[PDB]
């Protein structure tokens, strides 16, 4: 990690480049120095990691910073150990990211890949004046949305899903849409879909995701949101379902 | 999520008890109608004792064709209500498909 | 452990004999273990034990195989500690054991007696070639219908039992007709409660389990099948049940 981080500070130091450094599994940082930390003679700290975990973790971390020469923009694939988000070493990981993002096996084991939370996923860059005023809001609303959903996830397990109101029925079904609408066909993930990916950007997602929870498509099947690159191919796959269902 | 579960029943238990008593309260809108209703039909048996030829709503004189018309609770989780009721129901209409009434 | 267990073996391998050791508690054995080794300075281990509480209790285990001369089967009564079986003394034993049967505090505490959980106990013999495509097959339905029940035990919870379908309340019914007819009064359970014991056969417990799982049976109610022995005496009882009233 060092060494990543020695080539990148040379491009950012010298050559006057914004670079982009992709550190993979981040947490392997830690844990190497938790199995020298043991023989070296230092005491162990919570759960089996090193003592220094918060301040090597920072001596990796801080230089990547834009300084003035340069911007390091950095994409560390942090491994939440058995998805114990309160362990050490994403607990002092989460004070360094700007925007983390954390993936979560609840939402891959019924398939809607990429595995993002939508809830816990958060950024400092999605302050309005920063990132624009309808794109915030539509955030705000697929977020809160999502959150009755994850609050309703225990009326609807028990007391069946017809058991909650007819508008917060609207909000299920439209926490249901959002949640695999937000589901990518990447292109290297072509080998585990069976299918091709599509690249689609910022503004057809906004798009998207204002006509679906304004209510005005709540009648699309379910499946016809399900990995789809924008919102005029679920239209279509929609069409596409509608037909196979009677053929 | 079981703490929010039982705030729920808890709160779906009032508002059963209150629609419950709404119901009832209801029942005793209708009770002036009945008593009403129930004391002119014996003014009528009164005045008159039986003595009609009238309202084709007295044809006994046969069970040709039974209509049973079963009534149900109309939500989800019902309590064990539905499956009771149409459990009779179903019973109902097995013993007349033995007498052979083609019930509707 | 290792005494009584070359007493056994020195019949097995120089007499030729079918012996068994029913070695009982091999966790007393393993906890002796972790004193010793607690005091013989060796450093501690996973949550007490010895350090060596895979190659000393593998010592044990490994002794006790079926040679070409004679066989031995060994019945050791491990001892799950505070009643979890994650925990590494009998997890070093569930690797060695082949015929494992977890008796689960819970139908104890149901009443049911013996409380060998149906889910948990498990075997290496309940293979086709072995016991034959019949036994075999019941075995399978009814660990489906005790595993069906255990897992809607999460809707039995919170909701009540009505709330089950026509379909989930049939297999509950019979669920509790087959964790009820797997107690049985023991021949040496005459002490502590109830009848005197009755030997079930295997060729003789299919027949009751075939009858319970092929619907013939929907007319008894539990506490009929409960402490007896053959489907036949469940079947009397449950005529004496409604006699007695």
């Amino acid at each position: 990690g060092l060494t990543a981080l020695t080539m990148a500070e040379y491009f950012r130091d010298v050559n006057e480049q914004d670079v982009l450094l992709f550190i993979d599994n981040i947490f392997r940082f830690v844990q190497a120095g938790s199995e020298v930390s043991a023989l070296l003679g230092r005491m162990p700290s919570a759960v089996g990691y090193q003592p220094t975990l918060s301040t090597e973790m920072g001596s990796l971390q801080e230089r990547i910073t834009s300084t003035k020469e340069g911007s390091i923009t950095s994409i560390q694939a942090v491994y939440v150990p058995a998805d114990d988000l309160t362990d050490p070493a994403p607990a002092t990981t989460f004070a360094h990211l700007d925007a983390t993002t954390v993936l979560s096996r609840g939402l891959a084991a019924k398939g809607i890949y990429p595995a993002v939370d939508p809830l816990d996923s958060t950024s400092t860059m999605l302050q309005p004046r920063i990132v624009g005023e309808e794109h915030y809001e539509i955030a705000q609303r697929v977020k809160e949305t999502l959150q009755r959903y994850k609050e309703l996830q225990d009326i609807i397990a028990i007391l069946g899903l017809d058991e909650l109101s007819e508008e917060d029925r609207l909000t299920v079904a439209r926490a249901r849409k959002i949640e695999r609408f937000l589901s990518q066909p990447f292109f290297v993930a072509e080998v585990f879909t069976g299918s091709p990916g599509k690249y689609v950007g910022l503004a057809e997602t906004i798009r998207g995701f204002q006509l679906i929870l304004s209510g005005e498509l709540d009648s699309l099947p379910e499946q016809a949101f399900y990995l789809v690159g924008n919102i005029d191919e679920a239209t279509a796959k929609a069409m596409n379902l509608e037909m196979e269902s009677k053929l | 999520s079981v703490k929010n579960t039982q705030k729920i029943t808890e709160a779906m238990k009032l508002v059963a008890a209150a629609k419950v008593r709404r119901a009832q309260e209801a029942v005793v809108n209708g009770r002036p109608f009945s008593e009403t209703l129930v004391e002119v039909l014996y003014n009528m048996n009164e005045q008159l004792q039986t003595e009609d030829v009238d309202v084709p709503l007295t044809k006994i004189r046969t069970v040709k064709k039974v209509a049973l018309m079963v009534v149900t609770g109309d939500r989800g989780l019902c309590g064990g209500f539905n499956n009771m009721l149409l459990k009779k129901a179903e019973s109902r209409i097995a013993e007349l498909k033995k007498l052979g009434v083609d019930y509707t």
